[PDB]
């Protein structure tokens, strides 16, 4: 009911990001949505004296046919002054179950600072560039802007005070327009508790981190090794020696002495079995000196393994993985690589939000033009992370398979 | 007098920390001074400007060419940024045919849009006195001056706000603003159309804006931005390729400009060689001889541009189709249409700069470009016709290490067909000879060696001059492909060669890579395995090639 003064970082002007082309149905959807928002005072039309712009598009969330308006506030978010903070709940990732709730509508009840509104300007584009577009700016806290959860944090504490006083065993975290509620109850009790919390918030996504663990490096167990099997084993052990110090391959490379056929069976000497067993024991231990630094970026690498399987690693320093995983879920994307990749990016970003409370920087195995052409067609999340593109096939792919 | 509705003024500011202009007025001739005095007296009588006192410290130079021309370049440098009047040029193929298209001249409204009063003081200018024996006449603008940075955007936004209720209450017509002209199209009967035109003239007159009753100057065919717009079709303005005994750089840039411009409706335009002659020149007057490939390409262009071709307008009730053909040397051409033999538009795509490539990647990129262009012009993705088999694409994207996707498409049998030229095995081949390859080079003398040893006792080492490590590794793989049967296993330690081959190129800048590709095409089965170097893996002989 009272505006809090907000401004940008020193020396930085507002965002001026080109609006990318939209299909006709997304444009019409945005016209309906923005007309309804203008009737509710949430947004207002602006004149040509506003030079700033932030891209907008439209999506369709899970289990819903209604269109939703998505604003890409990444540039404004990095150009907005730092707000201050709350330490990340390290116990949220340890909880048995976590549920994500969209609390974005609550931001629209708090007005936005007068002098800052011009920086939230966005454009509904026109087909064939016939008009300069329908221009709007926000009058309330917009969804996707980092200042919205920071400004609303006091009100959110006031609303969640009775529930947090009633259940001290439930962990509550907030990130952007999402509320993460972790507990250890049964799925039915968890759903009834989620309905209890949503009806609690009304009058004012099943996720199980316990079923997730870090993935160790495994070596094959065979009774007969071919030359090719041993060559691949030596390669993988040599790659793992960059992570684990004491990895030793000379006794296994001894067996490859001579120019033999790739399919020829080679029996393992006793020294080679001992070396391989020592390597297994070394791989069973965690990596030495692995810590998280909140001042550094999180980097996520994804590899396409084929047959709908994807691998990923989150790290800050090379060979110091903070998280590894394998997303093989099949959900209506059996014939679309890009949809699978987009879903994997969203899942990895969610896990990174749960663990560290921020989003990672992705390295995507895809050409820039394909990704930038198609990723908004399958995006369902409120936030958007940063990404770069790798054009050279990494050799380590099969070593994560 | 009927009361005129006031036009809402746009608040304008200067750039932060800057101040208004203060430019010295040029001395003018007595004749020019008298002319500017008459013109400015008439304009003051009309209300465009107003006289000001000596308190205004700002000044903008004024000229006469009479005609008054104020040079606002300094005030433009000091004026805030505005939202663009346009985010792009409309394309004729996106226009929807109309029974009637009328043109209204709203130029007289340009001077009827008021200027923000707090900003008027920055538009001050001075008419010099005769013999400079009296103080010059001081004026300031009350409306949007021609040449000022914010006049087009404020004028367009004001006109849009004025036209919004008329366009809303008349959804059966189409109103388009372009500079100082309005275009009103409709499928209504000609009488009803002219009627609603009169209604628009009245609605505009309620703000005091005057549309001329005079028969307009613009009429079919509309000539606009190098385009001809007809009632039922569109094309580019006539493209004439000049006959030149010798061609300079600006003649080749004019020719590649005419060909790029003509390529949006004339199918099959190629610009590879002619634009290849402009490589790293940076000399506008330099004369460059024509290669024979440029002559054949230019002859094909003259054959394509011999008689006029037209495009049709967009009909949203029909499907949108885009067909692609490969032209060779990284060139691709495409046609977008809704009815066969009646193109909406055409175009081309040239492969990006790269060391290695294949046809499938280029077809993919072309599909992405056509998709983006089509969403711009028509707001939807077209159905594609591609010269590639379904099984080919499925094999490619299922085995490709990158994620890739092409939207809805169907196979069209139009050679040359995009195909996969080789496919490496997933497992070692039983019964095939195993070639352990290696190569090495000296960094100073550039002397190297490349070779292989096989499980059957076959061996080869070749000495090389003026080579590198990477070159010797590729050369080793090439030698293994040369001297092996139709099925072969190949063991290397070169992460570089594996990085190249795993990208699956069918063409390269390096002749050695192209030779390796030609060898791979001839084989039946090739399995490429990688091992770490210097790890004592026997067979992999670093010493044989470092001698
Ligand atoms: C307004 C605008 O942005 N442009 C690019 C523009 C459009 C024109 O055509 C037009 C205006 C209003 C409604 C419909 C159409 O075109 C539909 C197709 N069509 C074109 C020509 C015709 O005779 N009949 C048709 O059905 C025109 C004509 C322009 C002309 C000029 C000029 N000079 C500039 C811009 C436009």
């Amino acid at each position: 009911i009272e505006t809090v003064p907000v401004k940008l970082k020193p020396g930085m002007d507002g965002p001026k990001v080109k609006q990318w082309p939209l299909t006709e149905e997304k444009i019409k959807a945005l016209v309906e949505i923005c007309t309804e928002m203008e009737k509710e005072g949430k947004i207002s039309k602006i004149g040509p004296e506003n030079p700033y712009n932030t891209p907008v598009f439209a999506i369709k969330k899970k289990d819903s046919t209604k269109w939703r308006k998505l604003v890409d506030f990444r540039e404004l978010n990095k150009r907005t002054q730092d707000f201050w903070g709350i330490p990340h709940p390290a116990g949220l990732k340890k909880k048995k179950s976590v549920t994500v709730l969209d609390v974005g509508d609550a931001y629209f009840s708090v007005p936005l600072d007068e002098d800052f509104r011009k920086y939230t300007a966005f454009t509904i584009p026109s087909i064939n560039n016939e008009t300069p577009g329908i221009r709007y700016q926000y009058n309330v806290l917009p969804q996707g802007w980092k200042g919205s959860p920071a400004i609303f944090q006091s009100s959110m504490t006031k609303i969640l005070e009775p529930f947090k006083k009633q259940n001290p065993d439930i962990v509550i975290y907030q990130y952007m327009d999402d509320l993460y509620v972790g507990s250890d109850l049964e799925i039915g009790q968890h759903r009834t508790k989620i309905e209890e919390l949503r009806q609690h918030l009304l009058r004012w996504y099943e996720l199980h981190p316990d079923k997730w663990t870090v993935q160790p490096i495994v070596l094959p167990e065979k009774d007969s090794w071919t030359v090719n099997d041993i060559q691949k084993l030596v390669g993988k052990l040599n790659w793992a020696s960059q992570i684990y110090p004491g990895i030793k391959v000379r006794q296994l490379s001894k067996l490859l002495r001579g120019t033999k056929a790739l399919t020829e069976v080679i029996p393992l000497t006793e020294e080679a079995e001992l070396e391989l067993a020592e390597n297994r024991e070394i791989l069973k231990e965690p990596v030495h000196g692995v810590y998280y630094d909140p001042s550094k970026d999180l980097i996520a690498e994804i590899q396409k393994q084929g047959q709908g399987q994807w691998t990923y690693q989150i790290y800050q320093e090379p060979f110091k993985n903070l998280k590894t995983g394998k997303y093989a879920r099949m959900r209506g994307a059996h014939t679309n690589d890009v949809k699978q990749l987009t879903e994997a990016v969203q899942k990895i970003t969610t896990e990174s939000i749960v663990i560290w409370g921020k989003t990672p920087k992705f390295k995507l195995p895809i050409q820039k033009e394909t990704w930038e052409t198609w990723w908004t067609e399958y995006w369902q999340a409120t936030w958007i992370p940063e990404w770069e593109f790798v054009n050279t096939p990494p050799l380590v792919k099969l070593w994560y398979q | 007098m009927v009361p005129i509705s006031p036009i809402e003024t746009v608040p304008v500011k200067l750039k932060p920390g800057m101040d208004g202009p203060k430019v010295k007025q040029w001395p003018l001739t007595e004749e020019k001074i008298k002319a500017l005095v008459e013109i400015c007296t008439e304009m003051e009588k009309e209300g465009k400007i107003s006289k000001i006192g000596p308190e205004n410290p700002y000044n903008t130079p004024v000229f006469a060419i009479w005609r008054k021309l104020v040079d606002f370049r300094e005030l433009n440098k000091r004026t805030q940024d505005f939202w663009e009047v346009q985010l792009g040029i409309p394309h004729p193929a996106g226009l929807k045919k109309k029974k009637s298209v009328t043109v209204l001249d709203v130029g007289d409204a340009y001077f009827s849009v008021p200027l923000d009063e707090d900003f008027r003081k920055y538009t001050a200018f001075t008419i010099p006195s005769i013999n400079n024996e009296t103080p010059g006449i001081r004026y300031q603008y009350n409306v949007l001056p021609q040449g000022w940075k914010g006049s087009p955007a404020i004028f367009q936004s004001s006109m849009t706000k004025i036209l919004e209720p008329f366009a809303a209450q008349n959804p059966d017509i189409v109103i388009c603003q372009y500079m100082d002209d309005l275009y009103v199209g409709s499928d209504l009967e000609i009488g009803q159309h002219r009627t609603k035109i009169e209604e628009l003239r009245q609605h505009l007159l309620r703000w005091g804006l005057t549309t001329p009753d005079k028969k307009h100057q613009k009429e079919p065919p509309f000539l606009w931005m190098g385009y001809e717009l007809h009632p039922d079709k569109w094309t580019v303005q006539p493209i004439v390729l000049p006959e030149k005994d010798s061609w300079t750089v600006n003649d080749i840039q004019k020719l590649v400009g005419k060909l790029n411009w003509a390529s949006q409706i004339y199918p099959g335009i190629k610009v590879r060689q002619l634009s290849k002659l402009l490589r790293g020149t940076k000399a506008l007057t330099e004369v460059i001889p024509l290669t024979e490939e440029a002559e054949l390409e230019l002859a094909e262009n003259r054959e394509i541009l011999k008689e006029p071709v037209h495009g049709v307008y967009y009909d949203p009730s029909k499907d949108l189709i885009a067909e692609i053909q490969k032209q060779g040397q990284g060139q691709w051409t495409y046609q977008i249409y809704q009815e066969p033999f009646k193109n909406l538009k055409t175009g081309k795509y040239a492969r990006m700069r790269g060391a290695h490539t294949n046809d499938v990647k280029q077809l993919t990129e072309a599909v992405q470009k056509i998709t983006t262009e089509s969403i711009v012009i028509w707001g939807k993705t077209p159905k594609f016709k591609l010269p590639i088999q379904k099984e080919t694409w499925e094999t490619w994207w299922t085995e490709y290490w990158q994620a890739t996707w092409i939207p809805e498409w169907e196979f069209v049998n139009t050679p040359p067909l995009v195909k996969l030229w080789y496919q490496l095995e997933k497992e070692p081949i039983v019964g095939a000879e195993t070639f352990y390859v290696d190569g090495a080079a000296n960094r100073e003398t550039k002397l190297g060696k490349a070779g292989y040893v096989t499980n059957k006792g076959r061996q080869k080492v070749v000495p090389l001059t003026n080579t590198t490590n990477q070159k010797t590794e590729l050369q080793a793989i090439y030698l293994a492909l040369q001297d092996s049967g139709l099925e072969v296993n190949i063991v290397t330690d070169s992460q570089y060669a594996l990085g190249i081959i795993q990208a699956q190129p069918d063409k390269s800048e390096s002749e050695l890579v192209n030779q390796i590709i030609e060898q791979l095409i001839k084989k039946e089965k090739v399995y490429l395995a990688w091992v770490p170097a210097h790890k004592g893996i026997g067979g992999n002989e670093q010493v044989d090639k470092l001698v």
